[PDB]
């Protein structure tokens, strides 16, 4: 992914303030709530009956944290997202059979969560930079499909 | 298809934009133009520089149309037929572009109305914008 | 959103299906399971072998539902409320799958009704199936 | 991306019966009719105001022949679709900016036209063999997006 050094600084600065214990669970949570069919992939996660149930679910929060961690590693290897996500891709593509459109949706939900957490600080320019990151992350996760 | 709950979630949430319609509409457009450069090719005659007055004015038009959509949530095809003619019949806007704008409107609402943007409300707003998109991209006349 | 011509085209073409409803419904299902194997995961307990009686029975259920939708093309949300509860609330079917089945239904129609499957009719049938899909994947209760 | 030996034989066998002068035009024309926003990319082609105008437009039929030529070239090189459509991918993705979802739609429209022409001969196994081809072609054309 091509990020200007100015975009890199803005991105890194914002990410450094991210609450790693909540942001991930909130993005995964909102995904299950906004696009219900995704829930079908987390049947082992227990209660997903209602929004509050989904958001407060311990397994969702713990899983979201891993997802967040995956985005963190991508941010640390932008020049090599395919290699970094090679294992995760095989898992999501060959095993789970997750539709590529769903990778894009989660990436954008993560964007909405960052907006929710930082309000005014998540400026249009900062969003633009993050959109290139999540697109890069989604594409990598889907490379075993290509 | 919006549930009675989706309808009340959208009216309560969007009703918060109030006099910020133009600000929010303009910001959503700016977010779309910067994040998804390709969407600019639809406004070749527009001044698309940040702070552009043309975009500011257009943002107001977009926000007001949404306000009207919310008001006629039960007869959108009828209420939005004029915009359908513009976006589907005349402009032939690719549906993907509506998904990009809807996403930017959600981001804008989340950045400005944190208390309103709950998971359920976020869900109703998405469905609402998806519905508006379907109508504006469909030729039903 | 369907135009009057769309509704006219859909009724006329589906009317031509008539007694072959179940036959075409079953074939569309078979084409989907074979072409897009993932879709089979939605029927873990089904006998999905070629020519199975269960698939035949299901194809008939699917076909009759579409006949019903065609008859209530102006009141689909209400008419298909139970089918929505099933597909959207209980089964949580990913909308991508509705596009696959819709495409296989179009293929089946083109393969059996060559004279009827004109570009205009093709266009109308696609919109109608997309419309039915939106209703079944939406939770509006 | 992955066609078994039997699926290749099926595809190759059917394609030999395809009328290279019509099918392409039928597919491109139906794409423009069934998904009207695609008409935007063909501004200079003339009258596309109604179904008959589109289907009878000479430029559409001619361009369809070119499109079909590309599908044929791809069928003769199923093991290397990425290279076969490499140049076309640059044009559609970098130059034209056609959203990759449209590549999928054209692919399925072609499949519908194949079904329409061959009827009962376009059996479920043949369709499946062909869904892999169009998916591979679409995928190849979007390569510049990956
Ligand atoms: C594009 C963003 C995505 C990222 C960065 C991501 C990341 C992750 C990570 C890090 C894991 C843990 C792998 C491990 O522990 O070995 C995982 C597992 C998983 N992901 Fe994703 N994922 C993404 C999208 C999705 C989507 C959209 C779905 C489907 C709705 C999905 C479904 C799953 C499932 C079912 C698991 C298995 C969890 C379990 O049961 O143990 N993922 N993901
Ligand atoms: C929720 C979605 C949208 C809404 C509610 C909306 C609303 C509007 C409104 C109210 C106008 C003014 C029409 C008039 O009264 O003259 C308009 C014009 C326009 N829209 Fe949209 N729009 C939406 C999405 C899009 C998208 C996604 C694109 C393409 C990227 C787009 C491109 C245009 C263009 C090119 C114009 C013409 C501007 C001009 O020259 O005046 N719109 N839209
Ligand atoms: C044209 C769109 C569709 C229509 C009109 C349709 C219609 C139906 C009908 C009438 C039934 C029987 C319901 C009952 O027993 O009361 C049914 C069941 C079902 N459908 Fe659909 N369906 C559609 C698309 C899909 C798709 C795309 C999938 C998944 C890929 C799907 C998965 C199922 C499943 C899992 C069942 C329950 C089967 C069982 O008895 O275990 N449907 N559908
Ligand atoms: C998925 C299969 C597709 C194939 C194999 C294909 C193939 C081709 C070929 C062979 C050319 C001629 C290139 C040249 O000699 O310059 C071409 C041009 C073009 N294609 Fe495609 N195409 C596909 C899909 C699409 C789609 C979905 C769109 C947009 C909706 C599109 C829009 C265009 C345009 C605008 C041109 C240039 C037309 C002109 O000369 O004005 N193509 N394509
Ligand atoms: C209800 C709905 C939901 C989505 O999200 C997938 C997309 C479109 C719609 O409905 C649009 C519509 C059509 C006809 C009358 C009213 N609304
Ligand atoms: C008319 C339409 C078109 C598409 O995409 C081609 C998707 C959905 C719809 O409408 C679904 C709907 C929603 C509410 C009432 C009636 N129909």
């Amino acid at each position: 992914v091509h990020l200007t050094p100015e975009e890199k600084s803005a991105v890194t600065a914002l990410w450094g303030k991210v609450n790693v214990d909540e942001v991930g669970g909130e993005a995964l949570g909102r995904l299950l709530v906004v696009y219900p069919w995704t829930q079908r992939f987390f049947e082992s996660f227990g209660d997903l009956s209602t929004p509050d149930a989904v958001m407060g679910n311990p397994k969702v929060k713990a899983h979201g944290k891993k997802v967040l961690g995956a985005f963190s590693d991508g941010l640390a290897h932008l020049d090599n997202l395919k290699g970094t996500f090679a294992t995760l891709s095989e898992l999501h593509c060959d095993k789970l059979h997750v539709d590529p459109e769903n990778f894009r949706l989660l990436g954008n939900v993560l964007v909405c969560v960052l907006a929710h957490h930082f309000g005014k600080e998540f400026t249009p320019p900062v969003q633009a930079a993050y959109q290139k990151v999540v697109a890069g992350v989604a594409n990598a996760l889907a490379h075993k499909y290509h | 298809v919006l549930s009675p709950a989706d309808k009340t979630n959208v009216k309560a949430a969007w009703g918060k934009v109030g006099a910020h319609a133009g600000e929010y509409g303009a910001e959503a457009l700016e977010r779309m133009f910067l994040s998804f450069p390709t969407t600019k090719t639809y406004f070749p005659h527009f001044d698309l520089s940040h702070g552009s007055a043309q975009v500011k004015g257009h943002g107001k038009k977009v926000a007001d149309a949404l306000t009207n959509a919310v008001a006629h949530v039960d007869d959108m095809p009828n209420a939005l037929s004029a915009l359908s003619d513009l976006h589907a019949h005349k402009l032939r806007v690719d549906p993907v572009n509506f998904k990009l704008l809807s996403h930017c409107l959600l981001v804008t609402l989340a950045a400005h109305l944190p208390a309103e943007f709950t998971p359920a409300v976020h869900a109703s707003l998405d469905k609402f914008l998806a519905s508006v998109s379907t109508v504006l991209t469909s030729k039903y006349r």
